[PDB]
């Protein structure tokens, strides 16, 4: 007799906004700090087995705050999609 | 992407860091991606972010390490940093020195080296002491 | 419980791309087949197939099967 299929499942002005490509890097592994306005973010994927090859990374970017902008009122968030965004709501 | 990974196409503003991996299989004797076939063992990479003084590659052993790591650049959104380390296992019949690599204007990294050096054997089954 | 026969297997070591089930005859079972996963200590393959023993009351049609985020796959079939 026939098969059965398995279900389930589900800018411009007064804000600034930073969304990045965080590839396979973990949030255990990523870190979003922010010192006097500057938004910065470390990567650093320790050497894990890869596939093929055994690889490991580190990707440290820093992102100039526009003079007005105090860092409090950002709060970022890393989407499970894999972009992980730094903005202000 | 949703759930069930049914996605919903999306880019809009700016990207980091890194790649995706190609194609490759698994439970062989040896072990962008590797291309090692029955004499020739080559291999791809995209170093396209690095300059080629910042790349540097060395063959500890058997193990033909590719190093990276590049400073502070201005790229597009701001001060951007990075660093890779990508190291390939190469069996035992491939010499460990005569390997070839050449930096494309693209920015690719295509290693080569050729089987021929090594007689590669063995399984042996150990027993359970209980 | 009553009124609806339903069996909790946890495929969580399973993907949900990789779920095979099919109902055939009176029986209802659930395959499952990974490649090799990367993971933490080294690579590693598993293959499971549980046949669950549908009773006479239960039909082969409408037979619902859903899976939670955590990796509950629950097959359920109304009797009657």
């Amino acid at each position: 007799m026939a098969k059965i299929i398995l279900r389930h499942l589900i800018e411009g002005k007064s804000h600034f906004q930073i969304l990045l490509d965080v590839v396979q890097f973990l949030p255990e592994d990523i870190i979003i700090q922010t010192f006097e306005g500057w938004l910065l973010i470390k990567a650093q994927h320790g050497t894990r087995m890869d596939e093929h090859g055994f690889i490991s990374r580190s990707f440290t970017r820093q992102y100039k705050l526009p003079d007005g902008v105090e860092i409090k009122d950002l709060s970022a968030v890393l989407c499970h999609d894999g972009i992980l965004v730094v903005e202000v709501k | 992407x949703x759930x069930x990974x049914x996605x919903x196409x999306x880019x809009x503003x700016x990207x980091x860091x890194x790649x995706x991996x190609x194609x490759x299989x698994x439970x062989x004797x040896x072990x962008s991606e590797l291309r090692l076939s029955e004499g020739k063992f080559q291999a791809f990479l995209d170093v396209s972010h690095f300059t080629p003084d910042e790349v540097t590659v060395r063959t500890v052993d058997n193990l033909l390490e590719v190093s990276a790591r590049h400073p502070q650049r201005l790229d597009r959104h701001g001060f951007v940093s990075r660093e890779f380390c990508r190291t390939y296992v190469l069996p035992a019949d491939v010499d460990p020195w005569r390997v070839r690599a050449a930096l494309s204007h693209d920015g690719i990294l295509n290693l080569e080296a050729p089987r021929g050096g090594r007689h590669l054997d063995t399984v042996n089954e150990v027993y359970i002491s209980l």
